[PDB]
RNA sequence: GGUGCAUGGUUGUCGUCAGCUCGUGUCGUGAGAUGUUGGGUUAAGUCCCGCAACGAGCGCAACCCUUAUCGUUAGUUACA
RNA sequence: GGCGAAGGCGAAAACUUAGGCCAUUACUGACGCUUAGGCUUGAAAGUGUGGGGAGCAAAUAGGAUUAGAUACCCUAGUAGUCCACACCGUAAACGAUAGAUACUAGCUGUCGGGGCGAUCCCCUCGGUAGUGAAGUUAACACAUUAAGUAUCUCGCCUGG
RNA sequence: AUUGGGCGUAAAGCAAGCGCAGGCGGAUUGAAAAGUCUGGUGUUAAAGGCAGCUGCUUAACAGUUGUAUGCAUUGGAAAC
């Protein structure tokens, strides 16, 4: 019905995640067709570390994966027993085309990033959690960080079949008249034996001064 | 309520 | 306090498109020491309505007498032709009343009373009939003072 | 003396043929003027009882509120008096939802104080629009609920010129068992109000001296110099 | 390959519309009403007035980019 | 606004009559009320007996037009419609609101008597409404003129 | 539906009136005590209601004891 929240304020007022440029229709086609897959496969299996995002920097046959993990201890493990297979699998998924040069750094305030929240909610959905209890736990976690208004919506069944109940949430400051609100939005499609469930999280990150232009 | 308490 | 829910009703409003439900829950809070309240809550989430009704009943507690866990006189309550029988009973005999009536009398900290639930017995009607049958109770000493002659009658 | 009959030469009659028969004990037989006249002796006794009662309760610093919402004259007098002495007063009408809950007043006064300190620390550094708007809401809210910011407890007694004229507020006082004094004219119920004061408001002298006497009672109850407690000087004021 | 009343998303849509609501209080014995209601004032539930309504969210106006006026760094392969 | 128990009722002149209120220090001193049944009255329309043909109008018919018509729009037109007598003995005959009895805040109305006195201002005694109190009905609302309170009386009602 | 119903809007007041028998009952005085309750006696069976006890190797079954309203007769009640 409406345009994506991350397709309106992102790209003209919000910092990008994938930042790369080179000659088009020659090699950047492979870049575009490969970076999305590697980013998705990072989240597919490595949910233990609860990484937030990886910034991709593809400029003249080099890539710099800016890894941000809330709990990089899973990646570190013991005597770096996990980074070896991580490096080897990124090498396999990237081939001999470009350098890897992965980095390790802790991300500040990952709670405001709904991507990890969407990942946890999808894990809960595929773990057969009560919906109300999951929503209450998400509310507890977000109020622990003291964030702004949060909207957690669900599309699909309610642990049943042939949906026949009502649901409607509008909570918290979500201003659209002002373009200085800085609200992010994440969506995740979790799978269960009865179908697919779409969890949507809108998170307001609060107003800050001198915004309206991308940093 | 004659007295105050 | 027991916080036992006594009723849950599926209600809704009609629009030109869909139908917006606001199903309600009615609960009673009673410590069995003489503080009784009833609260209703209309919401969209069952636990939310439950907690709202619980809090409303907690703030709506009203004091009642505790005299040997029984009324010292017979009385016939009535709330719109919905009459309730309140005939005092001996101790150690057993409670003979309706499920809502038994819940009300137990949460009130009372003993066995010969009752009967006739007339319109809608849950709210039952609550009204019971409260009318219990709000008119007095104190025998006070009733004695309210007359020229004192007899503790 | 207190509640003397010297000022009670124009003190009877407020309305005609709009009366409650349940108020007949506090009044004297009617005249051709059809004004509902008041007995000046039972009124004096009730005034003395109310005076000593409020003196006793406010000597222990009981919370007292003022509600005077007449057109211009009694309202202006209440404003001047309640501004002269540091007392609580609400000279405007009642929209409800305030007296019922202290929680409905705590947040209100917190926001009021926050806006006051913001305007004290703001010097049009933001745009003029926001500063002017904030000052406008401050003035608007303080014009009704702005005369009372010194209370930290529940009210204990209320003063109203006419309960039916402010029945909503009376309802807000009916939930609590606190007493209340009122200048009942002829059409009130002596069960929702504890203190019955048979008096009129069609004359300036009656209502003005009643309000001033109550104000002096409250002031002297707070260990303050006496102004009008036994003075025979009848101050002359006309409705204007 | 069927399965879009098993579905996620997606779309134009009433509509760029101002309606839709959260809590608290009052009243009803409940469906609920008071806001959401009336006079002004706007594209507008923007506000005022009266006002059992009170605070708050939602859409709104300001926060984005061209245009008019000027200043500024500012130069060709522009001015010449 | 009124009369009469409910129908129903207005140009006037007259004929006999009741009922209706008020006070009644005068009169019997219990003679009171209701009441199965029976009886009386009982709108409008219809039936039979002669005027009747002013109008209206049933039976209709014509035109119009309905994909539509024993109707709709208009016209020609029929017993009846009015008067006197027998057969209506019937209805939202409803105040959708049984009768009678006595009592129960208060404000604004109407008139007749009573007075003050010019009617006019006022109130008393009776018919007559509205606002509105308690109380009650689920509410509507009734609201001392109740759809209130209680008693007597019959009649009715127990899913359609 | 005599405890234990209503008859305006759910079905529930004949169209209304006279209206007999009959029903109800305005205060008080006298009597009968006619109705009423009480007091005495008797009538009220067997089984069986009620409770104590009894043989039922507790238990079904049955038996003892007193006991279930009510009626006749006799002395009253003045409240109805």
């Amino acid at each position: 019905q409406k345009v994506n929240s991350n397709g309106l304020r992102f790209g003209i007022n919000k910092n990008w995640i994938s930042r790369w440029t080179a000659n088009s229709h020659a090699q950047t086609a492979k870049w575009l067709i490969e970076d999305e897959k590697i980013r998705n496969l990072f989240f597919v299996n490595y949910r233990n570390a609860q990484v937030s995002n990886v910034e991709i920097e593809r400029t003249q046959a080099t890539v710099d994966v800016f890894v941000y993990a809330a709990q990089p201890a899973f990646l570190i493990g013991s005597e770096n027993k996990n980074i070896q297979k991580i490096t080897k699998q990124i090498k396999q998924i990237i081939g001999r085309t470009t350098n890897l040069d992965l980095t390790i750094n802790e991300i500040g305030s990952p709670m405001l990033s709904a991507r990890i929240i969407a990942r946890d909610l999808a894990n809960a959905i595929e773990a057969r959690v009560p919906l109300r209890t999951a929503m209450r736990q998400s509310l507890i976690k977000v109020l622990k960080a003291g964030a702004n208004g949060i909207k957690v919506l669900v599309s699909g069944r309610l642990n049943g079949a042939e949906i026949a109940r009502d649901k409607m949430y509008i909570e918290g400051n979500m201003p659209l008249s002002t373009l200085r609100a800085d609200i992010d939005y994440a969506l995740e499609k979790a799978q269960t034996t009865y179908g697919v469930i779409g969890v949507k999280v809108w998170i307001n990150r609060g107003m800050i001064y001198t915004k309206g232009l991308n940093r | 309520m004659g007295n105050f308490d | 306090f027991e916080e036992r829910i006594v009723k849950l009703k599926r209600i809704s409003k009609t629009t030109k498109g869909g139908r917006n439900m606001r199903f309600s829950v009615l609960v009673v809070v009673g410590n069995r020491k003489g503080k009784i309240g009833y609260g209703i809550a209309k919401a969209l989430e069952v636990p939310n309505a439950i907690k709202k009704a619980i809090k409303a009943a907690h703030n709506s507690l009203h004091t009642i007498e505790i005299h040997k866990g029984s009324i010292y006189h017979e009385v016939i309550g009535r709330s719109g032709a919905s009459r309730v029988l309140l005939k005092p009973a001996p101790q150690g005999t057993g409670i003979i009343a309706g499920g809502a009536i038994r819940a009300i009398i137990e949460l009130a900290g009372y003993s066995d009373i010969y009752t009967k639930n006739l007339g319109r017995n809608t849950p709210i009607n039952m609550i009204h009939a019971t409260m009318d049958g219990i709000l008119k109770q007095l104190s025998p000493r006070r009733v004695a003072i309210l007359r020229n002659k004192n007899l503790n009658e | 003396s207190l509640a003397k009959l010297g000022e009670m030469r124009t003190h009877v009659g407020m309305v005609k043929r709009y009366w409650n028969p349940k108020m007949g004990f506090f009044i004297e037989p009617e005249r051709k003027h059809n004004n509902d006249h008041f007995v000046l002796e039972l009124q004096r006794q009730s005034l003395q009882t109310a005076y000593n009662y409020v003196k006793e309760v406010a000597q222990n610093n009981g919370q007292i509120l003022f509600v005077g919402t007449k057109n211009d004259y009694v309202k202006k007098l209440v404003n001047n008096i309640a501004k002269r002495v540091d007392v609580a007063f609400i000279t405007q009408r009642w929209l409800g939802g305030t007296l019922t809950n202290f929680k409905t007043l705590s947040i209100s006064i917190n926001k009021l104080n926050k806006l006051v300190e913001k305007q004290a620390e703001n010097a049009a550094d933001l745009t003029k629009k926001e500063n002017l708007m904030l000052s406008r809401e401050i003035e608007r809210l303080e014009k009704f609920f702005g005369g009372v910011k010194s209370l930290k407890r529940l009210p204990n007694l209320l003063i109203v010129d006419d309960p039916v004229y402010e029945k909503n507020a009376v309802a807000e006082a009916n939930i609590l068992r606190i007493p209340v004094v009122a200048l009942c004219n002829t059409n009130t119920n002596p069960e929702l109000v504890d203190f019955i004061i048979p008096a009129n408001n069609h004359q300036p002298q009656s209502t003005c001296l009643l309000m001033n006497l109550l104000a002096d009672a409250v002031a002297e109850a707070k260990a303050m110099p006496t102004m009008f407690a036994y003075k025979p000087d009848e101050e002359i004021q006309i409705e204007i």
